[PDB]
């Protein structure tokens, strides 16, 4: 059964802290800010090449 | 790493901005002969300005501090004639 | 003859004079095709104006007594050292009569667009 | 309604010489001269009958070659009565 | 005071021999409320009373209440009608 | 009496996909009816497959869910096992579920970050496109094409 | 009164003073120098600045016209204190002034040259700088040490000045 | 009238070129964001991306549908331009560093603010379409419901201040930034400016709706410019709102001692030093915020109107009159009504 | 500026469409290069048919070329659009879509990869870079 | 890497008018060594430098300006 | 599920539910009300131990309310 507001774990207070503050949202932009840190992927065509095998038609 | 290609042109706005900022206050300084400018100025700052024109003889915001005002102060006394507000 | 004055003025010559090399440069070529207003690719028929919800109509109307709500209070936070304690009581007094009527607005669910069609809930009975 | 002007043909051959000058064309001061001029068939000159054609009109033709520049009761109120305007 | 004056009386005129849609008598209206307000503000101005920009303040607010209503009645109006005649009243 | 208010919603729409041309009938904010016309892709493959060999219409088969072709392949060549009362070999069984899982991969990836990308998320489609690129690599390593593969087979 | 309004012309009064008004002395000082030197002339000139604003109030109308002679007054007493600064204090008053012309005419600007200013006012003319209308327990804000507010750049030759007064002892 | 005119060129050749180029730094950033580069061919490092663009526009065909108020379409994108720069006129750079030193700025500010629904609003008429209407409806009153929240944020600045004036509101922050004491406020802040400018995630308009680009679906050449440059234009100018409001505006750290040590007197070097300190002080805050609105664009997906239209009105809203209501009280317990 | 700002509108038909997807990925990455696909014709400049153009689609492609401001160009990607590919015999599909819109460049590949596709473009700009506009208004 | 220090690098190890080449063709700035030439002219490079990701090891440097 | 339980039947579970299922109205509300309760309830306590209120500020010209005594300098 699907458990009610009464029997749950953590306070009103807490709960409207991450309501208020968007605590997921933050962490959601925190990962999105991680990958600006990261090599990207792109190549120099063309300069550059993707890769190409033996079977390619 | 920090990408610095993505902050190129973040730096062009940032020294955009400082670079007009700061020709602007030269202008501005310029303007004023040599003082910063006067900001949030009421009624009596705007009389006070006008009553010193009066005594520097046109100079914008050159000060005088002596202390009897030359002859020409009796009679250079200004008015203003409002048109009729219809 | 401030700068004040002088940049209101130059700003719409400039949009001007951007619309008049485009104007002047661009080529211009209407023909039946091409006026034809973009849908997606098809033609629709010309209908009777739609008939909307009246939340869309109520968020337009009730902006209008919210927004001299807040402009009203320009007075005061003008004013604040002036009337200090009694005009802050007074201040008060107003917010929380205007408060009233949003709490009108809330509890009545006046901007809330209801979907029409819901699950049917019913159960089903046989009479054996 | 479409909008006519009559000129004096030397102000207007002015402006035609005057507009000349831009670098798209424009009505020409030699098309100035030739609206004096009314078509004149010659006499002797084969014409659409010795090629068993026969021409469309004008008048049946222009509403459909001019379409996309269009500008655009009692009953109505009556049956307007029975619809739905506003909803939820 | 002539500006106000006279943009109280056009207003009025073009309300009143409006002929053409329910909307001019709308504008008819907002129009005459800010020429009474043009020609208090410019006695205030004259006498520098505070008294005339007080009332033109308090019409401000008003005419905004008021437009508010006005367009709530013809919403309304129009909710059983579907449409707005050029006699729509 | 309610009066629809008809859109067509599509084809040339970013979430109607190009091809889509989803006839929708509103009362103010709600669907009331909806009428999906399709047929915008419809190509005859029925038809042309009679006329094929069999090992000739496998290729069509790579075309038609052209994000999961090597399952779409899959399911021509087992149909066509089961009439021709064969046996693939136990190594083709693992390469067939292998490429399979990857396809199946492949394909999620493109669900779920065009779903995102229609919702607004606009980023989990560069992300996952990257992953896609490197399960193409193995595509094109093991078939020569990067998309229609014509690499499983009936046996 | 208010402000002129839109279009105004500016004009001047060619006309003397009618003969029988016994001449007198103007002001000199700016805008600057005059709020500089304001709080010694209010200590210095308070009897004479009270019987005027009192004499325009009891002429209830007139004033402008019966009180020429308390303005006479008002304006000489002025004069005295700002010519006795000239005389015994000018280097700080310009300092003091000047600071001024650069800070917007905030004298929370201008503490450091002010300082000195009241120094030498009080030494040598026994004037006072004074806030009126405080409790003993409200601390006037010039006499504050480590305000809240502080100016943008503490101005130069205010700042010299100052740490020359600490080391001779004067401050 | 020679300064005023040099001045002038200055400022809006900035204000111009800062717009431009934020186009090219939010491609690169949600590039870099997506492990991509983003306009790194035209121009060195991508840097006339911008300007391609704009000849591009300025060389394109402009096309006014058949049903179409032509006029009203050519002028309408136009109004949104000319009121967005006109806003930045009032914003200063230093003190009194500005083309307008208004006493009543701030509310010159919400005036020419309050006009940027027009755009959106005439948009729709423009055709005869209507889904168009009914977009441009939406628009319009996502627009004005998340204008009460910005007015209701300077009200609450106000109540501490009591200037219309913004080089004072800015002065008065030497003690604190606002956005220490009020810091709801400053979230409050920036995600009703994403809203009032239609950014993601409150871009219903140009992302879901009948019309496959907003109402600037059926724009093409010039106007299409208009529209462009007004909504990158106001990115700045409400970002400059916030900064001036809650962030000091031109104020970075007191650098009295270091200009003591610096210089022994006033000169236009000193001047010159001062300037730029302040204007970069604001420029690199700015800079936060645009990247901020870039950053939250990469971040989400989109709300819907019902979603947005609740958000302002039974969320937001009922907050701000509460802080209506705390302010003042919070002045009045502690006897600190601001003079004016 | 015409090779600078190349933006397209996307007739993504079929699976051609994936591989035009995998452009703007991040490996390839197009918007490095100016290009933005735009949902709306009025707002573009290159037409890009990807994929099979149905006898049902016919009409409709024509409507958003004929709505392309001008200056346009139009690439055709696949066998499908070059000349009806794998469907070419059907009694469904249109042989080519130079049977309804001109072409400028056609890019081959039953889907031609992304560099194929970039390669096509790369052809496009060339055509592009060696137009005559003034020159050729001075020539007449 | 889109790091400063790897382009200043480059370009150190490569020198200006390489640096100007490069700039005004690819647009980023590689050093590598060459591997061999085209029948056409074309110039081929291979680098090590662990900064450079898979698949951009290789590259071309063309022999005129209409590159293709 | 969870359901409003009425703020009359019980008020303190009432205040709970609230702050559980609406808190943005249920802390719009608290912070409304804090400001005026507590300028009653606290503002008298900063007057009586944190520091009195301050003395007010001239807003004319502060005029003696006496007569004009004789007074004598700077004479013509
Ligand atoms: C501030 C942003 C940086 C904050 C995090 C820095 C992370 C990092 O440096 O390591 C990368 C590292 C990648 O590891 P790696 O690539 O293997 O090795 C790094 C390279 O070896 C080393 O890579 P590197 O050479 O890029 O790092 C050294 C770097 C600095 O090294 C430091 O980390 C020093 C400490 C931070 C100060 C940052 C100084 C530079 C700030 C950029 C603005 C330049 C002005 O010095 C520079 O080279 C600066 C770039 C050159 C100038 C850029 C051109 C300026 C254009 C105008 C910009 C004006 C607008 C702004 O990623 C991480 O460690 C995790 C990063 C996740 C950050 C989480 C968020 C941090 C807080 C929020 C920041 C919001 C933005
Ligand atoms: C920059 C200054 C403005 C640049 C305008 C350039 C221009 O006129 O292009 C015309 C050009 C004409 O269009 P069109 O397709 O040729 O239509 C004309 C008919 O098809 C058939 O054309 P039409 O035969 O009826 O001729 C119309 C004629 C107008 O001619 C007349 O009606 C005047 C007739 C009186 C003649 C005699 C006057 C007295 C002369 C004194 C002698 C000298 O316009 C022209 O002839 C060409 C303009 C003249 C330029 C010549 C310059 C030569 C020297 C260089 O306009 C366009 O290309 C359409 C572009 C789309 C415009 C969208 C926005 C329109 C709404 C803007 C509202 C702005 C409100 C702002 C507040
Ligand atoms: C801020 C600044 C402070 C000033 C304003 C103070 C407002 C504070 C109100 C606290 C409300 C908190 C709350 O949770 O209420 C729950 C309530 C929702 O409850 P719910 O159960 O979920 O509603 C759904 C039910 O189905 C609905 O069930 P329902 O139909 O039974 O309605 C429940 C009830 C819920 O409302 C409440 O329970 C809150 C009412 C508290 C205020 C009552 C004041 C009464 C004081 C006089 C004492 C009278 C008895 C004395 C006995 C004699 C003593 C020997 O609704 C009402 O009846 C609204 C009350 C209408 C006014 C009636 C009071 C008469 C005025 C009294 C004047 C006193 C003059 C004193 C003379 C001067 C002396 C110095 O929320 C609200 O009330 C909305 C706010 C509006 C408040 C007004
Ligand atoms: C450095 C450059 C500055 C950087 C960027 C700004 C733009 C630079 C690009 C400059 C020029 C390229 C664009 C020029 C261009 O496409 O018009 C070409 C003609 O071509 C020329 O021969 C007409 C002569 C072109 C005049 C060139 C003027 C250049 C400076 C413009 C200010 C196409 O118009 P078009 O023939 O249909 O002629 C006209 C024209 O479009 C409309 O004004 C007329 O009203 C209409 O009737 C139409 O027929
Ligand atoms: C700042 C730059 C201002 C540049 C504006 C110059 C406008 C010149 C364009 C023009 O000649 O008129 C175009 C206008 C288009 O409207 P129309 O052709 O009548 O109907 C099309 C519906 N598919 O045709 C018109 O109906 C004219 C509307 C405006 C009247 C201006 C007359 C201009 C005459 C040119 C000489
Ligand atoms: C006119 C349209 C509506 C006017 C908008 C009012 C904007 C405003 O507040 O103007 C104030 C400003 C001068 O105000 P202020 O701050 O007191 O200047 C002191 C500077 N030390 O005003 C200015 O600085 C310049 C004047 C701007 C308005 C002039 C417009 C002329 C109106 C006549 C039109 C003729 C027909
Ligand atoms: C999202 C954007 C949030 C960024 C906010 C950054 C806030 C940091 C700057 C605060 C500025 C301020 O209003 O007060 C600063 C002031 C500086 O002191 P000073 O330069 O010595 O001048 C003395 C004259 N008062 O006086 C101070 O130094 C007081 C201490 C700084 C203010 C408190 C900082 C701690 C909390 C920071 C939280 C910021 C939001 C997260
Ligand atoms: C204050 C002014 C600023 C906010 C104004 C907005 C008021 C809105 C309140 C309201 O509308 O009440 C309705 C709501 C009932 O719940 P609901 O089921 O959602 O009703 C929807 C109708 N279909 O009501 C609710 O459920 C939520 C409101 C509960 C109110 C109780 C809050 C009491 C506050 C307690 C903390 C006080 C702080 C410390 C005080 C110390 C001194 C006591
Ligand atoms: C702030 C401005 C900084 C940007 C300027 C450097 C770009 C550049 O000068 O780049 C070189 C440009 C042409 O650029 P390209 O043809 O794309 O070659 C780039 C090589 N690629 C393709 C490999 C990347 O040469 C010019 O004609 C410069 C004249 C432009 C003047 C307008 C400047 C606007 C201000
Ligand atoms: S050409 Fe090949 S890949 Fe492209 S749409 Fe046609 S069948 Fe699909």
């Amino acid at each position: 059964r699907p458990a009610t507001w009464e029997e749950s774990e953590e306070g009103a207070l807490s709960k409207a802290t991450k309501y208020f503050l968007l605590a997921e949202m933050f962490r959601g932009l925190y990962v999105v800010l991680e990958q600006f840190f990261r090599a990207p992927y792109t190549i120099y065509y063309p300069f550059e090449k993707g890769p190409v095998s033996p079977r390619f038609r | 790493a920090i990408p610095f290609e993505a902050l190129l042109p973040y730096g062009i706005i940032f020294g955009l901005l400082t670079a007009g900022g700061g020709a602007m206050q030269v202008l501005h300084v310029y303007r004023n002969g040599g003082v910063r400018d006067r900001f949030a100025i009421d009624q009596w700052d705007s009389q006070m300005m006008e009553r010193d024109l009066r005594l520097n003889g046109g100079q914008g915001r050159k000060q005088v501090d002596q202390a009897t005002a030359p002859e020409a102060f009796k009679h250079n006394h200004v008015w203003k004639s409002e048109r009729p507000l219809i | 003859m401030n700068t004040f004055i002088i940049f209101i003025i130059l700003i719409p010559i400039v949009g001007f004079a951007l619309l008049a090399v485009n104007i002047l440069l661009a080529v211009y070529k209407p023909y039946n095709e091409k006026l034809g207003a973009f849908e997606c690719g098809l033609t629709s028929f010309n209908q009777t104006r739609l008939a909307f919800n009246a939340a869309f109509i109520l968020v337009a109307i009730l902006f209008l007594p919210f927004d001299l709500e807040i402009s009203t209070l320009l007075p005061y936070v003008m004013s604040i050292y002036l009337v200090s304690n009694y005009g802050f009581t007074i201040v008060l007094l107003f917010l929380l009569i205007l408060i009233i009527g949003f709490v009108y607005e809330i509890n009545t669910n006046a901007l809330k667009i209801n979907k029409h069609n819901k699950p049917n809930t019913d159960s089903l009975i046989y009479k054996l | 309604e479409v909008r006519h002007i009559e000129l004096p043909k030397a102000l207007y051959q002015a402006y035609t010489k005057a507009t000349q000058a831009i670098w798209w064309p424009t009505y020409s001061p030699d098309q100035v001269e030739r609206q004096f001029l009314s078509q004149k068939i010659d006499p002797s000159a084969k014409t659409f009958n010795d090629l068993d054609l026969t021409p469309m009109e004008l008048p049946d033709l222009m509403f459909k070659l001019i379409r996309p520049y269009r500008v655009n009761v009692s009953q109505l109120e009556n049956k307007e009565k029975t619809f739905v305007h506003i909803l939820d | 005071m002539f500006i106000g004056t006279i943009i109280l009386v056009l207003s009025f005129l073009g309300f009143v021999f409006n002929r053409r849609n329910i909307i001019l008598a709308f504008i008819c209206l907002e129009t005459m409320l800010l020429g009474i307000n043009l020609i208090l503000l410019r006695n205030s101005v004259l006498f520098d009373d505070i008294s005339g920009s007080l009332f033109a303040i308090v019409i401000i607010i008003l005419a905004g209440v008021e437009s508010a209503i006005g367009l709530s009645l013809l919403v309304s109006y129009y909710r059983l009608r579907g449409v707005i005649n050029s006699y729509g009243i | 009496r309610i009066r629809a208010f008809t859109i067509n919603f599509g084809p040339q729409h970013p979430a109607a996909h190009g091809v889509l041309r989803l006839i929708l009938e509103l009362s103010g904010e709600e669907i009331i009816r909806s009428d999906p016309h399709v047929g915008l892709l419809h190509r005859g493959t029925e038809k042309l497959i009679e006329y094929k060999t069999y090992m000739q219409a496998l290729p069509y088969f790579d075309r038609l869910d052209y994000v999961s072709m090597m399952t779409n392949e899959q399911v021509f060549s087992l149909a066509v096992e089961k009439l021709l009362n064969v046996e693939v070999p136990l190594r083709g069984k693992y390469i067939r579920t292998m490429f399979g899982e990857i396809t199946r991969v492949l394909n999620h990836l493109m669900s779920v970050c065009s779903h995102a990308m229609d919702v607004g998320a606009l980023t989990p489609f560069l992300w996952g496109f990257e992953e896609r690129e490197k399960l193409m690599e193995f595509y094109e390593r093991v078939s020569g094409a990067r998309l229609h593969a014509a690499y499983v087979r009936p046996g | 009164p208010r402000e002129a309004a839109a279009h105004w012309v500016p004009f001047e009064d060619k006309a003397n003073m009618p003969d029988n008004v016994p001449d007198v002395v103007e002001v000199g000082a700016t805008s600057a120098p005059l709020l500089s030197a304001s709080y010694f002339i209010g200590a210095k000139c308070k009897p004479y600045n009270d019987d005027f604003m009192l004499c325009r109030e009891e002429s209830q109308g007139s004033g402008a016209i019966d009180c020429l002679k308390e303005g006479r007054r008002v304006t000489r007493c002025a004069v005295s204190v700002i010519e006795d600064i000239n005389k015994s204090c000018l280097d700080e008053f310009r300092l003091h002034w000047q600071c001024l012309e650069q800070n917007n005419h905030q004298l929370s600007g201008c503490r450091k040259a002010e300082a000195l200013l009241n120094k030498c006012v009080f030494t040598k003319l026994n004037l006072e700088k004074k806030i009126p209308g405080l409790r003993p327990d409200e601390e006037p804000v010039f006499l504050k040490k480590d305000p809240w507010i502080k100016p943008a750049v503490d101005d130069f030759k205010s700042v010299r000045a100052y740490a020359e007064a600490k080391k001779n002892g004067t401050l | 009238m020679i300064i005023n005119i040099v001045e002038i060129l200055i400022f809006l050749v900035c204000v111009l070129f800062s717009v431009a180029y934020l186009t090219v730094a939010e491609r690169k950033t949600l590039a870099y964001m997506q492990r991509r580069l983003g306009p790194n061919f035209v121009g060195y490092y991508g840097l006339l991306q911008a300007f391609a663009d704009a000849v591009k526009l300025l060389l394109k065909e402009i096309v006014l549908p058949k049903e179409s108020n032509y006029i009203i379409l050519v002028i309408s994108p136009l109004i949104t331009l000319i009121t967005a720069l006109i806003g930045w006129v009032v914003i200063p750079l230093g003190p009194g560093i500005t083309l307008g030193e208004l006493n009543l700025g701030i509310l010159f500010s919400l005036a020419i603010g309050s006009l940027g629904v027009f755009g959106s609003l005439l948009s729709g008429w423009s055709s005869n379409s209507k889904y168009s209407l009914l977009g441009s409806i939406r628009s319009t009153a996502q627009l004005i419901s998340y204008e009460l929240i910005l007015t209701s944020i300077f009200i609450i600045i106000i109540m501490f201040v009591s200037s219309l004036n913004i080089t004072t509101i800015i002065e008065t922050q030497r003690v604190v930034w606002y956005c220490i004491p009020l810091l709801p406020l400053l979230l409050i802040f920036f995600i009703a400016s994403v809203a009032e400018t239609a950014r993601p995630p409150f871009d219903l308009t140009e992302s879901e709706s009948e019309l496959v680009a907003g109402y600037f679906t059926e724009y093409s050449g010039s106007p299409f410019v208009f529209f462009f440059l007004a909504e990158y234009s106001n990115i700045i100018l409400i970002s400059a709102f916030n900064g001036y409001l809650l962030l000091g505006g031109y104020l970075s750290f007191n650098y009295s001692y270091l200009f003591n040590i610096l210089f022994n007197d006033y000169s236009y070097v000193s001047f010159l030093f001062e300037g730029l300190i302040n204007s970069s002080a604001y420029a690199i805050k700015l800079v936060f915020l645009m990247f901020s609105f870039i950053w939250v664009r990469a971040a989400f997906p989109r709300f819907t109107y019902d979603n947005l239209i609740n958000f302002c009105w039974i969320i937001l809203l009922p907050l701000l009159f509460g802080i209506f209501l705390i302010i003042p009280s919070t002045l009045y317990i502690f006897d600190s009504f601001p003079t004016l | 500026a015409r090779q600078g700002s190349f933006w397209p509108v996307t007739f993504g038909l079929a699976c051609c469409a994936v591989e035009m997807m995998h452009v703007s990925a991040p490996r390839y990455d197009q918007d490095r290069l100016g290009i933005i696909f735009r949902a709306s014709p009025r707002q573009s400049d290159i037409m890009i048919v990807a994929g099979t153009l149905t006898n049902k689609m016919a009409p409709v492609l024509r409507q958003v070329y004929d709505q392309m401001p001008e200056p346009r160009w139009v690439i055709s990607m696949g066998s499908c659009a070059n000349g009806g590919g794998y469907y070419h015999f059907s009694y469904s599909v249109v042989r080519g879509c130079d049977r309804i819109v001109p072409v400028d460049v056609y890019v081959p590949g039953c889907p031609p990869t992304s560099e194929a596709l970039m390669y096509g473009v790369f052809q496009l700009q060339r055509k592009m870079r060696n137009t005559k506009i003034t020159r050729m208004w001075y020539r007449k | 890497s889109s790091s400063l220090y790897r382009v200043l690098r480059n370009a150190w190890e490569v020198g200006p008018r390489s640096y100007w080449k490069q700039l005004n063709s690819i647009g980023d700035t590689k050093s590598g060594r060459l591997v061999g030439t085209d029948i056409y002219g074309n110039k081929f490079y291979e680098t090590d430098h662990q900064d450079e990701i898979h698949l951009r090891t290789r590259y071309v440097e063309y022999k005129e300006k209409d590159y293709d | 599920i969870n359901a409003n339980p009425g703020f009359w039947n019980g008020p303190f579970r009432y205040l709970r539910w609230s702050a559980h299922n609406r808190p943005h109205l249920f802390f719009a509300f608290a912070i409304g009300i804090a400001g005026p309760v507590a300028a009653l309830t606290l503002t008298p306590l900063r007057r009586k131990y944190l520091y009195p209120d301050h003395s007010p500020l001239p807003q004319s010209y502060p005029l003696p309310q006496r007569a004009r005594e004789q007074l004598t300098g700077f004479d013509d």
